């Protein structure tokens, strides 16, 4: 039943009695399910120790992972650069998850075409599928470029990308000197990152390796920037003004925050912004290339290192303080441009807001998850904040990041109750916060369920949910956000602490039984 | 003589004056109490100078006013006469200004 | 039914989302394993908006993801092995799930993996249930095929289970929902308008469905089905083995499910008949009142829809007033940020709203009809300056 | 009883078995507490509207206000000036209070000074205290202008803040040429804007009256604008932004985003930025003056059109996007720049998010309160949204400012349920959402109490609060935030949304009973 | 004591913050009329953390803000009229109150209005205890003749009212709170130790305090006093009326609160000295841990500022401070800096750890060595 005054959508319409009584008819007609008490006793079971003991056993089984795919990364580059149309040679469904999935988060158009690898792919090959699905896609796109990765099919198939791309070219498919830098991105290899990674590393070779004769390291007097696997427009923003700041020439490569902030103004644009051709032609003309999360871009540092001569800085992510300073001394020297007054200002003006909340921050824990390079520069920023990052998880991290997360912690007083996690998913996190109960945990939205989990254990055994990283799909806007520099450490700052002022708000708002801590000044 | 008491703790100065009219004691203007030495305030009456002096009482409990005197503020000399309320300000400049 | 034109944005799925998402996935007390690399799992977890009651982790499932998450050793060897040791790990970590399902992912039909030996193998070992289904995203053009190699696991795997058993008590008014996915609730919206009319819904999968309720589909009188196009396999073999006649039944619009309400009274006594009076003469205030308030401003607007069988939806839009050819258009979600850039008012997903069957789903679609198209941020996309 | 492993804060300490023991006790034997089932029925009367009709015939009690005092406004208003003590003429209490209230909203030091007028003031006025005061503020702070304001001691005894500053500049006390504007600020009369726009109002007068026979309108080719009260940043931030992109010369009078947001760096800044007294003597030479708030800004209107002759632009306060629009489209008038590409696409932008959000923004009844320019904004961009405003309070407003926002109201279809309250205080909005439930409230931390009242109704009857507005005292950093312009409509949707988002997940997070809707993506 | 330099930053407050905010305010079953403009009533509002028990609007109005909220009209003819009306509405909406003071603040006292005659008029009408407080903040140089004049309020108004009421039983180990305003629980953490002790605390005020305790303190034994300068007068006029001895207790810091446990047991028999003898037993594991734990990371550090107790207990210098106990102007100049701003209780042996776990959070706080730019 339904009153016009007040529709109710599906909560908490079937909270109604008469739904209420024909599901319990159901469930106990024709469901067969487990009694409520050995439902409740399971769960009790899955919330303890002896279970966090049998889940990290797991070798063959992998629950609720933290981690995607090769294809969805070389994607997100491929869609950093000018009028260029990520293609993924394979099976159309992943193009179509791909779509689904940067829609969901972005809550914009995502282009990414598939040549559609069927049956017939599977048994001779996908070189006819690649030859009509690079001539149809430069006829009704019409694309400057065509980015080409792989699924798991064509890969596994063992498809020649180069071949194929040649092929296509000498027919007469597509134009010989039309740009079609391609990547192989197996999914059963690393990560999104990496595919991010091998689409970057390939874009580079297609338009520099062949033409490095007249290129002579700082001609142009400019730093390249590689972001990676960034889904933060604010980074790609911040990196840009924070270089702009301090007058530095630079070429952000794989620049995807215009193709994904397209206006509404009733017109689609289908590309918008992005690196143009020009600026990878004329990348190792620059003085240096900082790469800004080298844990996933090893490929592109061997690259860029060996073939265009830049002597690649050692630098952290520019996330939180000690790090931001460190990007931009590197930056100030490689350019030979001061620091300017605004950014000292900036960075004082975070010192401040550090000094203000340190005493709602100081001793919080922390159970966080995500990207390699994002999950160490949060763990460095808690340890500057003195917060507590006690269960450290990330899936696609290797045992190199795990000695430097290691060593970070180390390094610092609030590091000493921090265990690093690799290879592990959201389940065995599900069980850490249940045994090793944090204060809060960061994360993408698939830390919700983990929250939902420990609300049925109890409002005290509950774990808040702060959702910074990738995917976050059950709120809106958070993908404009930053995270790096210094405007990043200070979103992540007001993020965490207004967390937790809102957490002992609804722990102090019982009239008569706690609000006599709901205070009105915090 | 004005005689008054400031709280040790508040500072609240309050004057012990005649209920009649005027504040000078012990006469109309023509206790452990201590004498303010670097107070003196001196009015010309006709055929004589007269001097008059600050005394201070001592302890933290006001004692009740003897018959037909008051304990007054000074924001409870409003509408009295001008000048024994500058007399009442030169007083209050020394003791708590 | 043709391959799609490679490189041209084509909107279709693969088999295994046709398969896993769509048919296996809602199945809540079962546990489904997408074989294979760890894409196909994460891009597909919770996506669809199946609704199902129970204790996530526990004794459901849905939400969940589990993998197999395949690295290139499992490419070169095989996964076989592994598949086993993962099944076991599922036994020994989810012991109250009533089922397991394998959904094969692209390189699984690729390396010569044999899903089937393992579990036969596995479940023989454990008493368990554990259907392997060669759903791997190549097969086929779309997700139909998907939906024609889940539907043939279920009939080979589940349906039969209680072919020899005659224990159910079963009534003359025995009815199975079959293709309801419940999205938003659509699946229970249309099951309290069957109940309120005197039917016994024995059955109702995949949306919020049990692998006892796919058991016990085969005794069932009626089966009313509602995407034909993912179930109609089903139904025909349903059919053609225990002579359980099937119709198809839509609850999109008043008209609509007053029409459906009738036809499948009218496959029962007059008992029957009169109950589906009787819920029909109910819920007639209601969805008029919905037309009154939301008819008036939705009169006249024009539609296009590209997401199924047509006129499934025509009605409801009829209902409100709303030509059905643009005010509006209805497609996914990879096309709505697209037509929303054509600045034209955009509504599979419900838009994370529902359910929009039967007569209390009515109510949420004409306001959401009404709040999409009437929005004020469709009149300001042109700056007053240009 | 405290463990060193986990020690308690008063909460969740005092719940302890002990401390439970000993209040009750404590309540039993000696508080003569009323009965709980009798406090039970007395809360459950406060909420029926029956008590409404009793709370709305109030004529002398004013419970939980909206508002402050003038020189609390003039004190703000004062520190938007280049190294310009605020000094409040009057007793030191005042002065104590506003900088602890602007401390707690800014969390950052706040500049003022009193004169101390005491009982010998209240007798014979406070001309010495203004000597000593203006004395010692100038030897001590050494500023650059002094702007006075009083208390409600010295507007009641009648002290002659001109006279005063003319007797202290003729005895010696100050220079003469040292500025010293003046404003009479009675704390009885109008609001804390009201003593904001007297405030401005004096020293525009001080720095321009006497010097108007040079003054050309449009000779500098530059357009005044005055903010009125604005306690975030982030609006000066998006003010100064967006006159700068338009490359539209600017005067932004009363400028205190800078001394409001010292960076932390070892080093105490007393002044900071700041409008200049030459701006302030070269505004009459502009091209027209924009008032940002015009409802609180009549005085300031009065002077600017009667004496600098400028004709002064009928513009709402730009908030939302229509209004931002007409603000976009008078300065480009009177200036003659063109809107430029990038305020076209931040526009798009807004609008996009707004397409976005609006399935969740659709439909949705709020209870807001506020300043009268601030609370109007709020009230169109909400209109803009398709949200319902249902109870507008605004304890600061007239009649006429109510007859604007019900004009506003009527020319939206979503403004049929909107009631526009003038006068009323927060008991009053209590005694609202109790009887005509809102979905959410808008305002500042004073609504939590009432977000306190009504959970003890109970979970369903709570109205969320919103933090948008002043003072926001038990969150950190959100004075940063921006309310103005497109940014600020942008910050707005987003809290707005994920607000709404955070109170269904927290709705449906209950597994087996409302879970079912605990979507992903949402 | 004396009248601040005019023209200077000082943290002064008026008689209006020393009566209203930090005496009159905490009485939770009273309601508290700030009697003049609404500027004084709303930035008091809820500023002061004096944490108490009850319902908020029902029986207890301590962050709720009460205020005639003066315009020119009530300033020009007068407020005696509007204050009458305001406290019939304030009956009419919240009969559960126990009593009413009116603080005036200062244009009440310059426009000749007579709160003290509406006052008597009012509660001899609706048999309700209305108190009077003429708290005008330009009388006096500070809070301390806020105090003065609130304790004489409470004196003239209040504390007699069971004067001639013998109906509480008495045990020669009553006891009552004074001067304590429960800052973050405070007055509980002391309460639960004293109780501990076998004394009977009978009142508790002004911190989670009822009019109802105020008026059973003058039937005590003891008057434990916790701030001398906001109560002395009260304690002295008790000590004068009803001979109860006061004295004053510090639970600030293990080793003040064993000397104040053991100097209040003194004043009792040989049970109560055994009981202060058991509770300092029980609490003596609790407050050395807190030590063991963070007197190493807190030893050798100066503080620059009764609370001398608690920082020698873990090894801080007294006085370049590590320390400052103006607020943001100090953190601005570097130095961390620690009414409690938004922790607590720090009294009693639960307070002391606490206190040591924020003392070690702001002093060895990383964002005080982030001060200096790297490239500075
Ligand atoms: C008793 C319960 C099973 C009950 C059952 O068989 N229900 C079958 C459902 C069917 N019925 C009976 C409830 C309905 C009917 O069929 C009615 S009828 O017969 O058709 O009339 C068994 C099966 C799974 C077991 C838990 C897991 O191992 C994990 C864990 C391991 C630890 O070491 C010890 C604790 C844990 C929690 C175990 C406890 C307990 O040992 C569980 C719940
Ligand atoms: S199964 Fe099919 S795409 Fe028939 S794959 Fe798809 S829950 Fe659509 S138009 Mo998503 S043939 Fe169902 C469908 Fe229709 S997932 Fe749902 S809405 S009625
Ligand atoms: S009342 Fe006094 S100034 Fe005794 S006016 Fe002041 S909450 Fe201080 S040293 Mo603020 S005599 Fe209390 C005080 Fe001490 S406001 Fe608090 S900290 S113990
Ligand atoms: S058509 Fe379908 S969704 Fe595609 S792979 Fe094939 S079963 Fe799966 Fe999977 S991990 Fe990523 S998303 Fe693919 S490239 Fe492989
Ligand atoms: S010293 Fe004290 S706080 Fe000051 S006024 Fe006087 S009683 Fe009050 Fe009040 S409304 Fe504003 S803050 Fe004043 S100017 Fe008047
Ligand atoms: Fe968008
Ligand atoms: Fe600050």
């Amino acid at each position: 039943s339904q009153q016009v005054d007040k529709i109710k959508a599906s909560y908490p319409l079937f909270l109604d009695q008469d739904y209420k009584d024909m599901l319990a008819k159901k469930r106990d007609g024709f469901e067969e399910k487990y009694p409520q008490d050995k439902i409740d006793e399971v769960f009790q079971w899955t919330t303890t120790k002896e279970y966090q003991e049998l889940n990290f056993q797991r070798e063959a089984l992998t629950v609720n992972p933290a981690k995607a795919c090769q294809p969805l990364g070389a994607v997100l580059c491929a869609l950093g650069f000018e009028k260029t149309m990520p293609y993924v040679h394979g099976s159309q469904g992943c193009v179509a998850y791909f779509r689904s999935y940067f829609n969901r988060h972005f809550r914009e158009p995502v282009s990414c075409v598939s040549d559609s690898m069927t049956e017939d792919a599977a048994v001779f090959g996908g070189q006819q599928n690649m030859k009509d699905g690079l001539q149809n896609c430069k006829a009704t796109y019409k694309p400057d470029m065509i980015a080409v990765s792989t699924t798991c099919m064509a890969e596994v198939i063992g498809d020649d990308l180069n071949a194929f791309i040649n092929n296509s070219k000498k027919e007469g498919f597509i134009p010989d000197e039309f740009p079609v830098p391609f990547a192989h991105t197996p999914s059963f290899v690393g990560s999104h990152v990496t595919g991010w990674d091998n689409m970057f590393e390939g874009i580079a070779r297609y338009f520099t390796l062949k033409s490095m004769d007249d290129k002579v390291v700082g001609s142009n007097k400019k730093i390249n920037i590689v972001p990676g696997f960034e889904t933060y427009l604010g980074n790609f923003r911040v990196i840009k003004r924070m270089l702009s700041e301090m007058g530095v020439g630079y070429s952000l490569l794989s620049d995807p925050e215009e193709v994904l902030d397209t206006p509404a103004d009733g017109q689609f644009r289908m590309y918008a912004g992005g690196t143009t051709q020009e600026e990878m032609k004329d990348a190792p003309n620059a003085l240096n290339t900082v790469l800004l999360q080298p844990w996933h871009l090893e490929k592109t540092k061997k690259f860029v290192e060996g073939t265009w001569k830049h002597e690649v800085p050692k630098l952290n992510i520019p996330m939180g303080l000690d790090w931001t300073d460190e990007f931009l001394m590197k930056v100030s020297e490689i350019s030979g441009q001061p620091i300017p007054a605004s950014l000292t200002k900036e960075r004082g003006r975070l010192v401040d807001m550090m000094t203000d909340s340190h005493t709602w921050l100081h001793g919080k824990r922390f159970a966080l998850w995500g990207d390699p390079d994002f999950v160490m520069g949060l763990v460095k920023f808690l340890l500057e904040l003195g917060c507590e990052p006690v269960h450290i998880l990330c899936h696609n991290g290797n045992k190199r990041w795990k000695k430097a997360v290691d060593a970070i912690l180390a390094a610092s007083p609030y590091g000493k109750n921090a265990t690093v996690y690799i290879g592990k998913d959201l389940w065995h996190l599900r069980s850490l916060v249940f045994t090793d109960k944090p204060d809060f945990m960061i994360g993408n939205s698939y830390g919700k369920f983990i929250q939902r989990d420990t609300l049925h254990k109890g409002k005290e055994f509950e774990v808040p949910l702060i959702r910074i990283g990738f995917p976050i799909f059950d709120r809106h806007h958070l993908h404009r956000s930053t995270t790096l520099g210094y405007e990043g450490a200070m979103q992540i700052l007001t993020t965490l602490v207004n967390s937790i002022l809102e957490r002992l708000d609804e722990e102090t708002r019982g009239m008569q039984a706690t609000d006599y801590n709901h205070d009105l000044v915090r | 003589i004005l005689l008054c008491h400031k709280h040790p703790v508040s500072a609240r100065l309050r004057f012990l004056i005649p209920t009649g009219g005027g504040v000078v004691l012990p006469q109309t203007l023509p206790w452990q109490l201590e004498l303010i030495g670097e107070f003196r305030l001196n009015m010309e009456v006709p055929g004589q100078i007269m001097p008059i002096y600050l005394a201070a009482l001592a302890g933290h409990e006001l004692p009740p006013p003897p018959e037909g005197t008051r304990w007054i503020e000074l924001t409870q000399s409003i509408g009295m006469p001008w000048l024994d309320r500058e007399l009442l300000r030169r007083v209050y400049e020394e003791l708590i200004g | 039914n043709k391959k799609s034109q490679p490189g041209l944005m084509t909107i279709r799925g693969c088999a295994y989302a046709g398969s896993k998402g769509v048919v296996w996935g809602p199945i809540k007390d079962m546990i489904h394993i997408s074989h294979g690399p760890v894409g196909c799992g994460q891009y597909s977890r919770a996506g669809r908006r199946n609704y199902y009651i129970g204790t996530t982790g526990v004794n459901a499932f849905v939400t969940m993801n589990f993998t197999s998450d395949f690295q290139e050793k499992d490419i070169v060897f095989g996964g076989d092995k592994k598949l086993a040791k993962l099944i076991d790990e599922v036994e020994t970590l989810f012991p109250l799930n009533k089922g397991i399902s394998v959904q094969s992912e692209c390189p699984i039909g690729l390396i010569g993996d044999d899903i089937e030996s393992v579990s036969k193998v596995k479940g023989a070992e454990l008493s368990k249930t554990i259907v392997p289904v060669r759903c791997e995203g190549f097969r086929g053009v779309s997700q139909s095929l998907g939906h024609h190699i889940a539907n043939d696991a279920v009939r080979d795997w589940v349906l039969g289970k209680r072919d020899e058993d005659t224990t159910f008590a079963s009534t003359p008014y025995d009815v199975a929902i079959i293709g309801d996915y419940n999205i938003g609730g659509d699946a229970w919206s249309s099951r309290i308008l069957l109940e309120e009319m005197g039917l016994r819904c024995v059955a109702q999968w995949s949306g919020d469905g049990s692998i006892s309720e796919i058991e016990l589909t085969p005794k069932v009188k009626l089966n009313l089905v509602h995407c034909y196009r993912s179930m109609n396999y089903i139904s025909r073999h349903m059919e053609e083995k225990y002579g359980i006649p099937w119709m198809e039944y839509n609850f999109f619009g008043p008209t609509k499910t007053i029409e459906s309400l009738r036809a499948i009274a009218a496959k029962f006594d007059e008992s029957i008949q009169k109950k589906c009076e009787e819920v029909i003469a109910k819920y007639k205030p209601e969805w008029e009142a919905v037309v009154a308030k939301y008819r008036p401003r939705l009169e006249g607007k024009r539609v296009m829809l590209y997401i199924l069988r047509p006129r499934h939806v025509i009605g409801a839009y009829e209902d409100l007033g709303m030509e059905v050819v643009p005010d509006l258009i209805g497609s996914g979600i990879k096309e709505k940020f697209i037509f929303q850039k054509m600045g034209i008012p955009f509504r599979h997903s419900w838009d994370y709203s529902g359910p929009y069957h039967g007569f209390d789903g009515f109510a949420i679609f004409a306001r959401d009809m009404d709040m999409t198209l009437n929005n004020p941020c469709w009149k300001k996309l042109q700056a007053p300056w240009e």
